[PDB]
């Protein structure tokens, strides 16, 4: 039996790498913050940065704020900024990426400030994660090209697996780098959601927690009725995820954004919101 | 060692992933 | 004032493609269902073809039954089938272009042929961009002056292009419901599309609610102070309110049954006694 919060993770010390998403509109968003936002709250001294892929630009949409191609401090701290910007598998994914360290570390140098722990918003589209494989497929045929020729192709080969297993090495390791996924109760959320999780495995990615969303708590009739539906399935989880921070979480009515009403929920992300007590406190960002 | 525990859990779940039948898994739940 | 349903359309002759989308989990998997059902019903002899590239294989998903690389026939209908260089635009096409013969294999190794297929553009949106791209690559091959690429891409876009081009073979519904990042988001695609120069007719929004429980009643202001932003900036539109019924809701049965609403905007007075009976 382990905890309904992420505020073990809100404090993480060695946390230089986040990783959020969810396939769906289920809303990971908002997660992306309410997360981005709990740590720097809890570790001022720390800067940090939460970015997104998501052309959309939903970041400053779900903030009533504009952000774009450099690191912008929130409107609001100074501790939280936010930054919206071969035919092999894999490999577009890295790059992609890869480009993004330095395009980062630009903006901390070129920024003098520097950030401490970086929050991710893996596309809508899922995640380019696909690549940390990459290297295992590549060593068989490493050795094969190696073993004819006793260099533009050698080189590149082992610059990625180097990069992965530097990256990797940090990346694969549960402590500077793990990966909150978000995902609400309805069968293709579930599944869809599930299958994430085996990929990640798949990658060998370390990975504790579970943020299900616009639940309902109804103690109208297909309210209620609806609320089963949910019920069916929060269960489902619980069940099978014991050793998980499988983190319930309610559901104010209606748009939600302004940094204001967002603080003041994601206050839930660590004291598990609960109906009966926290209650006054909800519709308080439905207006 | 509060943490650590938290990495058991983590390896308990892979044991069962490992142990568990993915495939499986995915069949019963389906 | 125009209207709200896809009645209009439900029966258009001469529509061999009609793309459908709506950046979010806003609900248009089932969107891109409810649709291609409301055709075949009412053109049966019209074998018709709804497939996506969604990789989540949403589609079956949604219909609690299988589908895959090959065009298979829906199960309840005979019809209504079912199928799961750095430049810009570049891959878009292509990832397109393939499909168009890989789909036109299935037609005629079939025997049985497609008369109007219907799309699901990716969660991801939409990799039709490119034809907005060719002309650009025009202007530049000039600015140059390798040949045969060029028109090859040109020849396939037209084909691709008209027909698309023309409002009446191909137009564009697209879904997004009653919230501030829905809208924004979804009237972005409009303008891109737009940017793409093609028709498009069509507005679906989803989840809508009608309580005529507290933050229910609450929620609903939500949406209502939403649905009316549309309305007003949407004079010409098919601007098509859509019920919301508790929880899941597939089985071909389900659907269906939920689909006729496409037609018949549903309305809460009346027509609402059939929603719970997807709710169960
Ligand atoms: N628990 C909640 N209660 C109310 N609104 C919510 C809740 N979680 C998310 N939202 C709203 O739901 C919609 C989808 O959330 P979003 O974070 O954009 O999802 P994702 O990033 O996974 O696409 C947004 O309009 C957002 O404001
Ligand atoms: N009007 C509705 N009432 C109830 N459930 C719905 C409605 N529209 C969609 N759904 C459900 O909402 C979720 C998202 O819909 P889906 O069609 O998958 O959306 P999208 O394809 O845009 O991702 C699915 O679980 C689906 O069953
Ligand atoms: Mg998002
Ligand atoms: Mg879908
Ligand atoms: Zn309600």
């Amino acid at each position: 039996t382990v905890e309904p919060n992420l505020h073990s993770l809100i404090t993480s010390t060695t946390h230089k790498w986040i990783f959020v998403g969810g396939k769906g509109g289920v809303g990971k968003t908002t997660s992306s913050c309410s997360i981005a936002i709990q740590m720097a709250l809890s570790q001022p001294n720390k800067q940090f940065l939460l970015i997104s892929t998501d052309p959309a630009h939903n970041l400053s949409d779900a903030f009533g704020e504009k952000f774009g191609k450099d690191a912008r401090k929130v409107t609001g701290m100074n501790n939280l900024s936010c930054m919206e910007i071969g035919s092999i598998p894999g490999i577009d994914e890295a790059l992609s990426f890869m480009e993004v360290m330095k395009h980062i570390k630009r903006q901390e140098q070129g920024e003098g400030e520097t950030f401490d722990t970086v929050i991710f918003d893996t596309a809508p589209t899922g995640h380019t994660l696909r690549f940390l494989q990459l290297p295992n497929t590549l060593s068989k045929l490493l050795e094969k090209f190696g073993e004819i020729t006793n260099v533009d192709i050698s080189g590149k080969l082992n610059e990625l697996k180097a990069n992965v297993e530097t990256i990797r090495q940090q990346f694969t390791d549960p402590d500077l780098t793990t990966f909150v996924c978000v995902c609400i109760s309805e069968f293709l959320s579930l599944y869809e959601t599930e299958r994430l999780i085996q990929e990640l495995i798949s990658y060998d990615m370390d990975v504790n927690s579970i943020i299900v969303n616009q639940l309902l708590f109804a103690e109208c009739k297909r309210c209620q009725a609806r609320w089963k539906m949910q019920k069916k399935y929060l269960d489902q989880i619980d069940e099978l995820y014991e050793d998980f921070h499988v983190v319930k979480m309610p559901l104010c009515a209606g748009e939600i954004r302004g940094l204001n009403n967002l603080t003041k929920f994601s206050q839930f992300l660590n004291k598990e919101y609960n109906p009966i007590t926290d209650g006054k406190v909800i519709y308080e960002l439905e207006d | 060692t509060e943490a650590e525990k938290r990495r058991l859990l983590r390896e308990r779940r892979q044991k069962k992933f490992s142990n568990g039948g993915a495939s499986s898994r995915l069949n019963k739940i389906t």
